[PDB]
């Protein structure tokens, strides 16, 4: 979506893609690590069911 | 859209409180089970001829 | 709007993540250069 | 199990909105109350979609 | 009845039995109604004290 926005600005596809990736890099790790760390208890925990 | 609730924070807090109250009321009235029942219904007839 | 007000480990974290952002931009450029090899890899 | 897996996604809308407000406030000088409105206007459609 | 000899039990029947089951339903529902009206009026007036 941000690549589309940068294209709408008129800024080239490669440079738009890299800029959007740079802008959105940190939230990607945010959400990904959030979910991944949230499921750590399931694998480690041992017990009933 | 969101301007409504920004101008009226109390109205959004009231929605949140209503949801919280409904959830707290609902939690203690929910069946608990290990897995959903997947057993087809069955009817048994028993006879005895000693 | 109601709660939030205008604004050690944190310093190193933010500095390292800014460095990682710059490095990621560089690798992403180099990666975008080579396209056919990664379509092959994805297949 | 569904609730556990959905924790990360449900927190991920709040993270998005709060981070957008923080970024717009830091980059552009505005009062927090107006900054929230501007950020919500900017990123309304992506959340719904 | 507790003073009656051992082996003699008791059981309520009819309306009285129902009266035992709904021991505190009315008070709880009244409290919930006061909470709901308070929240609705706070939303209407946008204040927690009005
Ligand atoms: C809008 C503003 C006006 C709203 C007025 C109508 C609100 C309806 C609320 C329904 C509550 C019904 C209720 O309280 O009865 C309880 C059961 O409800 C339940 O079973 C929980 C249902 C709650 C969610 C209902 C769906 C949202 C509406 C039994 O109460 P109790 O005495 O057995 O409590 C036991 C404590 N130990």
């Amino acid at each position: 979506e941000f690549a589309k926005m940068l294209k709408e600005e008129g800024m080239s596809l490669i440079e738009a893609t890299v800029a959007a990736a740079k802008l959105r890099l940190r939230p990607i790790l945010m959400t990904s690590l959030a979910f991944t760390c949230g499921v750590i208890p399931l694998v480690i925990a041992t017990g009933a069911s | 859209m969101s301007q409504f609730f920004i101008r009226r924070p109390v109205f959004a807090w009231v929605i949140a409180i209503f949801i919280i109250i409904f959830g707290l009321l609902s939690i203690p009235k929910l069946p608990i089970a290990r897995f959903p029942s997947v057993a087809p219904p069955q009817v048994n007839i028993s006879a005895t001829y000693p | 709007a109601t709660i939030l007000k205008p604004i050690g480990f944190f310093a190193w974290f933010d500095r390292s993540f800014d460095k990682v952002t710059k490095k990621y931009e560089l690798m992403l450029l180099k990666i975008i250069k080579h396209t056919v090899p990664m379509m092959v890899i994805f297949l | 199990f569904g609730m556990v897996l959905a924790i990360g996604i449900i927190v991920d809308d709040a993270i998005v909105v709060v981070e957008n407000v923080e970024r717009i406030m830091a980059t552009e000088g505005l009062s927090p109350k107006d900054a929230t409105s501007k950020a919500m206007k900017e990123i309304t459609s992506p959340i719904i979609g | 009845i507790a003073k009656l000899p051992k082996g003699i039990g008791y059981e309520w029947t009819g309306i009285s039995l129902q009266e035992k089951q709904s021991e505190s339903q009315m008070a709880f529902l009244l409290g919930l109604s006061m909470l709901v009206v308070f929240l609705v009026l706070a939303a209407l007036y946008e204040s927690w004290a009005i």
